[PDB]
RNA sequence: CGCGGGGUUAAGGUGCCGGAGUGGACGCUCAUCAGACACCACAAAAGGCGUUAGUACAUCUUGACAGCAGGACGGUGGCCAUGGAAGUCGGAAUCCGCUAAGGACUGUGUAACAACUCACCUGCCGAAUGUACUAGCCCUGAAAAUGGAUGGCGCUCAAGCGU
RNA sequence: GGGAUGGCUUGUGGCGGCCAAGCGUUCAUAGCGACGUCGCUUUGAUCCUUCGAUGUCGGCUCUUCCUAUCAUACCGAAGCAGAAUUCGGUAAGCGUUGGAUUGUUCACCCACUAAUAGGGAACGUGAGCUGGGUUUAGACCGUCGUGAGACAGGUUAGUUUUACCCUACUGAUGAACUCGUCGCAAUGGUAAUUCAGCUUAGUACGAGAGGAACCGCUGAUUCAGAUAAUUGGUUUUU
């Protein structure tokens, strides 16, 4: 067969003889069916179908509303950005995070265990938060390494965002400035909750006062790294 | 179709996975190294096997280049393990033979050297038609 | 011999929905925070990447079954771009290679991650956030996987036509008769109307003479306007006259 | 009653007419009754009684109320 | 809230007999008798008028009132079977394969069965035993047609039902492939 | 944990114990049910052992392979004098069987 | 589902004494960190909580605001 | 311990760390244009730039194909060219007359033909042998990216009897 | 809190194991593993055509809610578009007449019409209903892996829940 | 000389903004806010970017359990013509296999097959057999140290060796009731499984290519219970 031959099947022949009448009390039989899987389904399959329902009730409410009030941009931009996709757009010199959870030694790094006996030494640590370890980085001797960065965990970019504009971009980071636990992890670079970094804010296109392009500011990281396995940031404007 | 042939009694299978037959056809090949029987079930340890009548996949150890490449599926015509027939005569043939085929069980040779077995040929039209001795 | 061996292409909730009751019901859920370290870092390893496995074999199942436009023959080529515009076609199929590569090197990021994390908390969260952003790229992908259904039916339903073949190529006016010689010269279901445009795609019948297979091909009508003025109703006409090296019978109705 | 039949909202544009339908129609034969010398009552008993557009268009002069 | 009294009323025919003991009825009329075993439900029978039965309920819940009302179509369609029968018209419909329907009354048990033969080309034979008291026919006036009429409701839709449930299309696109056996018309004999 | 590669357990656990039997003579643990319209016959009888032959046999099975062919199949002899019959035990049904 | 026939593990009601206490335990210091939310919340609270009148069904409740209208009338005139 | 993870009010957190002028970047994008590459000189320190601002875009057909299928999707959405609520009516065609439709035929089975050529001139088989493999296990390239990382000097070992053969582009 | 006898209680209990009530009054609840020592989590402003008690708003002999019998029209195939597109593939408008009332149309349907249907109106009928929330009790609201647990039997106008 | 998180978990990311039914507030109009939504995270490409073992897994041999079902049975939906399927539901009765690769997170490849589903009973420390984490004493090589020696490490060789006890389990006897024959059946166990071929039929269905099913018949896979006429094996028939 070709082209649309169910169809022309339904022209030729119709449908079965009780078709009608079946989906008619089907669809009457519904409202039964319904209470039903309400009362009897169990597990994540129930949980699911609450979860469903509960946005087909919001949905009817909604277009129920809609259909009663149906007998009843926001900055002024030019005439050339009308019709685009526009953002939103929403002394005491304190951060938006002023206060984070502090992280333990023993939390930020794990005993790293050598040697061939069943007494091992215990002198190497790892750090178990992401880290950014900079331009040109060459790892030091095995032998005289006692912090262990590990490649996986090491971090380029992160999503910061402009709070003025309303605008997230991928930037590079440039330098660790300040983790608030401890002047040691700023020194390993580590990238945590409430670190303040350097961000390249070239793609922001900021232009100073007298005329400079502002190519490096400060941002905040106001997620957990380590647990999205992202950088998270809002600029400090 | 997978190349299980049906209407097949039950006979005593000689040839287990990783046994080296006689090339019985002129495809160029001289032997056939056995790795799976089609129709082989699920036992734990169980080496499948395969009898006169049964449609294996083998490779070329010896013979043309060309053919050293290909997994080939290939029916065997003889074993040498005794087995019995219905008719209760236990039989057995001085080799293990095999002929290469397609799937749909036609002769990749034209021509068979020494006999065939009686399964072999009343399962495989083909080779009835290139046997020169049926025994 | 056709397009008709496609799989059915999900919307984008069914195939997360798909996706991850996979993962729920095809492995292990229960794991517990007083185990070893290796075990649950397994545990939530074994989850991300069986997640990306599932969604990898879908999406090269969609990739390749569908036709490759610069490997078919210049007629099937031009009638796919006619029924179906291949800018959106090759566009669709793209998407969907770009969003299975992503997904692949979500899983391979998380993977790493998991190598390093400490706690069954830490894991959770990461194994959440590589199944949620796996689910985002999917959830992106709503329009082009709606597109490619309606394609795949239509593929489905598209008639053969071998364009290396004895073939007669009926064609003229509309309410000349086409439809009704190919009827009478054949066995195929065209439908006959008074009204115009009655065919509105390719329809191909066979027929046997001198014991050789012969096949006919019924088209829409054509119109007296230049070519950018057609439709793709007639462009379906247009193009099966351009490609197919077959015997033109031209319907006129004096 | 936890089991009812659940009751269609008619997403359609015409609403029911209520107790201003009525007031209209009192005003509307009331208003008509001064401007004219005679009221006729008719019946049309199990009839289709769509035919009474043309009656009220043969007979423009006059006024028909079918309430 | 229970409702102190709720009652419900039956018309009796002239030419209809009805007999209640310890909530059994039997109804009988000129084609035949039927009887229904009704102690399931908890309900006082008693004669309001004469050709007219009255069924109470005392103290009882809503669903309690509620079930009066089942036991009085019940009642009703009893005496409507003895009155008027009840007939329902079935059609059988194919597309290639003619399907077969054979006829034959069973003497050792007095019922109908019912053979359809021929099902989409299908070697096997259906075979349908209808119920006590339901009589089948294949139509004259009609083309392929079965007609089923009884006293009982139940045993003559029941069974029309076990003839459209046995042949049923399997493994096939039903927008295709139209054959079966559907119930056409429901009504009364008379 | 879970067992790697997956087998059918040996041996049956329909047949447990694995004991002797009670008795040598083997008991009819059911006998056939009864119909009353047939007419009357009993339900076994004894013989002994002798041991095993070969025949040839004429197969005629429709379908088969060896259909029309000569089919070797090994057979048990059981040696069968007649038996005596010497009592009569009646049967009753209690609640207990 | 197949419940009746081949019914599943039951789910015990026999209560453990580790979990008891740890419910005990988990209660009292939801109560205490509620009791801190409490004193620490920023929602605004009305000085006079809205009054739910008297109700329709209650058939003397034009008298009653009767009564209500003459005991005003009284107040504004003694005062 | 646990430490108090406090950050100070500052107003350095608010200023621009790094600026740069426009004399500066047109300087530093002629340098950009002029640099060469030498075999014989090595990096030792690189210089902290805004290198988007510095660096050449990239050319215009690759900007242009960059965006093309999104400019053609917000052109005509997938909605409105096939489907129950398709729009679409005239087709885009790469020939606007009858003789240019005839010859755009000749030259499509002529590269047609010339592709299933190409195509044929380029049993089952065996399976590849896992020896062949070597050399590409994730432990072996673990190592090679942890050498590469340790190290200031990476010396790149040849054959010299096939030097293209074991160079490791 | 010395060793004994008698009496009375506390917490807790009184269907049997088990001493003491199948004790009394008014209700509620039926669970395909109810509940009986719960408060925590699952868990949400959650999902129930389970069952009661209420609160607010609204319709109603000028006839409400449900049905049945009928009407559901005219300018008009409104404009643009489309090979075709007439309320019903689309984009945007969405007004007037006749009105008792009837959308420049809610769905089925046609290639497009036709035809059917809904919104709305009239006739028959006949007395109370409709919507949304609140509070009780009940069901769902996620479970692994030997066979078992309100302590056990068992209990359904309780031997469950509230006073 | 002491010592050896847990009614946890599962399927749907984080950050920032907006909207928002509602909660509150209505001498302040703030503050919470489900449902959503928006921004950061190749025209079917590239194949010249594989990113760190402190945490250790194994294999036989055998039994049982869970269901979160891969296959088999039944069912609902889909341009599901047919064939082949896809999504979902009930269901654990019954199965779920050889093999290659130790320059290595041994995980992936190949094949057969109806299918090659996932887990628990250890890994919330732990005496069955035996390989890797793995490590007493002998020895080189690398790194560090003046050295004894230690380790970023790599290699080689290297002693635990019950059972006759109690219970459990598998079988075998048995006192008391005279000895014996024939029986009953409470209770416990319980068993079959899957594929193929002939016919239907080149039929239904189909433009063509292709292409079923029910009844009927015959074999085979896996499992189970027996048996020794025949054929093989076994020989102290010395
Ligand atoms: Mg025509």
């Amino acid at each position: 067969p070709q082209n649309e031959y169910i169809e022309r099947h339904r022209k030729l022949h119709g449908r079965r003889l009780d078709a009608e009448e079946r989906a008619r009390k089907k669809a009457a039989r519904e409202g039964h069916k319904n209470s039903e899987n309400a009362q009897n389904l169990r597990g994540l399959r129930a949980k699911l179908y609450a979860k469903q329902r509960h946005a087909q009730k919001i949905q009817m409410r909604k277009a129920i509303k809609q259909h009663e009030e149906r007998n009843v941009p926001s900055d002024p931009i030019p005439s050339y950005l009308l019709d685009r996709a526009n953002p939103t757009t929403a002394a005491r010199f304190s951060v938006p995070i002023p206060k984070v959870r502090g992280i333990s030694e023993e939390e930020m790094f794990k005993v790293v265990k050598t040697g061939k006996k069943t007494h091992k030494k215990g002198w190497k640590r790892i750090v178990t938060k992401p880290t950014f370890v900079g331009p040109d980085f060459t790892r030091r001797p095995v032998k005289y390494e006692r912090f262990i960065r590990p490649m996986g965990l090491r971090y380029k970019k992160a999503n910061v965002t402009h709070p003025t504009l309303n605008v997230t971009v991928q930037l590079p980071i440039l330098s660790v400035k300040k983790n608030p636990s401890n002047p040691l992890y700023t020194q390993l670079g580590v990238l945590t909750k409430g670190t303040i970094i350097e961000v390249n804010v070239s793609d922001l296109g900021i232009v100073t006062a007298s005329g400079k392009i502002a190519w490096g500011r400060y941002a905040q990281i106001t997620n957990n790294p380590e647990n999205d396995g992202c950088v998270n940031a809002v600029l400090l404007v | 179709k997978r190349g299980a042939p049906g209407g097949k009694l039950k006979m005593t299978l000689g040839l287990p996975v990783g046994a080296i037959m006689n090339c019985a056809d002129n495809s160029g090949a001289r032997n056939l190294y056995i790795i799976a029987v089609k129709g082989a079930g699920a036992r734990l340890n169980r080496l499948p096997a395969g009898g006169v009548g049964d449609m294996v996949m083998a490779t070329v150890k010896k013979g043309k280049p060309e053919l050293r490449k290909k997994v080939h599926p290939a029916v065997i015509v003889r074993q040498a393990k005794p087995w019995k027939r219905f008719d209760g005569v236990f039989l057995y043939f001085e080799d293990n033979a095999g002929v290469i085929v397609n799937p749909k069980g036609e002769m990749k040779g034209s021509a068979i050297t020494g006999p065939v077995g009686k399964e072999a040929a009343e399962l495989w039209p083909r080779i009835a038609s290139n046997a020169g001795v049926v025994m | 011999t056709g397009w008709k061996d496609i799989p059915p292409v999900p919307t984008a909730q069914e195939f997360i929905d798909i996706v991850l009751s996979r993962t729920q019901r095809r492995l292990p859920t229960q794991i517990r925070p007083g185990f070893k370290i290796s075990r649950i870092r397994a545990f939530y390893t074994r989850k991300v990447k069986f997640t990306q496995e599932t969604c990898s074999e879908k999406f090269g199942a969609i990739i390749s079954s569908f036709p490759v436009l610069s490997d078919q023959h210049p007629f099937h080529r031009d009638l796919m771009n006619i029924l179906y515009d291949a800018d959106h076609f090759k566009v669709a199929l793209g998407q969907i290679s770009t969003a299975k590569n992503l997904i692949e090197t979500i899983s391979r990021d998380y993977v790493r991650l998991l190598k390093y994390a400490q706690s069954l908390y830490q894991c959770k969260q990461l194994k959440r956030a590589a199944l949620g952003r796996m689910a985002t790229l999917i959830k992106r992908l709503k329009d082009p996987l709606i597109y490619l259904d309606q394609v795949r039916q239509h593929l489905a339903r598209l008639p053969d036509i071998n364009p290396t073949t004895r073939t007669l190529l009926v064609a003229g006016f509309p309410n000349v008769g086409k439809s009704s010689f190919v009827r009478s010269v054949t066995r195929a279901d065209t439908p006959v109307e008074p009204y115009a445009f009655t065919t509105k795609s390719l329809f191909v019948g066979h027929l046997d003479y001198k014991y050789l297979r012969y096949q006919v091909i019924d088209t829409p009508g054509i119109l007296d306007h230049p070519l950018e003025e057609m439709n793709t109703i007639e462009m379906q006409s247009v193009t099966a006259l351009a490609h197919l090296r077959a015997a033109v019978l031209y319907f006129m109705d004096i | 009653p936890k089991s009812k039949r659940a009751r269609v909202y008619h997403l359609t544009q015409v609403n029911k007419k209520g107790r201003e339908a009525k007031e209209r129609l009192f005003s509307n034969i009331r208003e008509t009754i001064p401007k004219y010398q005679h009221c006729f009552v008719f019946s049309v008993d199990n009839m289709r009684n769509n035919y009474l557009k043309d009656v009220r268009h043969e007979l423009n002069d006059c006024r028909i109320f079918f309430g | 809230m229970r409702y102190i009294h709720s009652e419900e009323t039956i018309p009796v025919p002239e030419n209809v007999k009805v007999s209640i003991k310890s909530r059994l009825v039997t109804v009988e009329g000129p084609r035949g008798k039927l009887q229904k075993d009704l102690s399931h439900i908890a309900v006082n029978f008693s004669v309001v008028k004469k050709g007219v039965i009255g069924l109470e309920i005392h103290h009882g819940s809503r669903k309690d009132v509620a079930a009066l009302r089942t036991v009085r179509t019940i009642i009703n369609n009893m005496i409507i079977g003895v009155t008027k029968g009840f007939k329902y018209k079935m059609r059988y419909v194919y597309a290639h394969f003619p399907i077969n329907v054979n006829v034959e009354k069973n003497a050792e048990t007095g019922c109908y069965e019912v053979e359809i033969r021929n099902f989409i080309g299908e070697k096997i034979v259906r075979k349908v035993v209808m119920a006590p008291g339901v009589e089948v026919e294949i139509s004259k006036a009609q083309k392929d047609e079965l007609i089923l009429s009884g006293n009982s409701l139940e045993a003559v839709s029941q069974s029309a039902a076990d003839i459209q449930q046995i042949c049923k299309v399997r493994n096939k696109d039903i927008r295709k492939f139209l054959d079966g056996i559907y119930v056409s018309e429901k009504g009364n004999i008379v | 944990s879970h067992r790697k590669y997956e087998a059918p357990r040996h041996g049956s656990l329909a047949f447990l114990p694995r004991k002797r039997a009670a008795r040598h003579r083997g008991r009819v643990k059911s006998f056939p049910k009864d119909d009353p319209k047939k007419p009357v016959h009993l339900t076994a009888a004894m013989g002994y052992k002798a041991g095993m032959t070969t025949i040839v046999r004429d197969l005629d099975r429709p379908g088969a392979k060896a259909h029309k062919k000569e089919v070797v199949e090994a057979v048990t002899i059981i040696d069968c004098p007649p038996m005596v019959v010497v009592g009569l035990v009646g049967y009753i049904e209690t609640p207990r069987g | 589902a197949g419940t009746i026939n081949k019914p599943k593990k039951p789910t015990s009601k026999r209560k453990t004494t580790r979990l008891r206490a740890k419910i005990s335990k988990r209660a009292a210091e939801k109560k205490r960190k509620e009791r801190k939310l409490a004193r620490k919340n920023p929602e605004w609270r009305s000085k006079l909580k809205k009054d739910p009148g008297i109700p329709n069904l209650f058939p003397y409740k034009e008298r009653l605001l009767q009564q209500i209208e003459e005991e005003r009338i009284r107040r504004k005139e003694e005062l | 311990e646990v430490p108090k993870a406090v950050i100070e009010p500052n107003r350095k957190w608010f200023t621009n760390t790094r600026v740069i002028s426009q004399d500066t970047l047109q300087s530093f994008r002629e340098a950009m244009a002029e640099k060469q590459k030498d075999p014989y000189t090595v990096l030792l320190k690189s210089n902290k730039l805004p290198m988007s601002l510095i660096r050449d875009g990239p050319k215009l057909e690759d900007g242009l194909k960059k965006h093309q299928a999104k400019m053609t999707i917000e052109r005509e959405p997938f909605s409105e060219t096939f489907g129950p609520k398709a729009q679409r009516k005239r087709p885009k065609l790469s020939f606007n007359t009858v003789d240019e439709l005839a010859g755009y035929s000749e030259q499509s089975l002529d590269s047609y033909h010339a592709r299933l050529e190409e195509k044929k001139l380029l049993s089952v088989a065996t399976a590849k042998e896992a020896i062949f493999n070597k050399g590409t296990s994730k432990r072996i390239w673990n190592e090679l990216y942890k050498v590469i990382d340790s190290s200031d000097v990476i010396l790149h070992v040849l054959d010299a009897r096939d030097p293209l053969g074991t160079r490791c582009r």
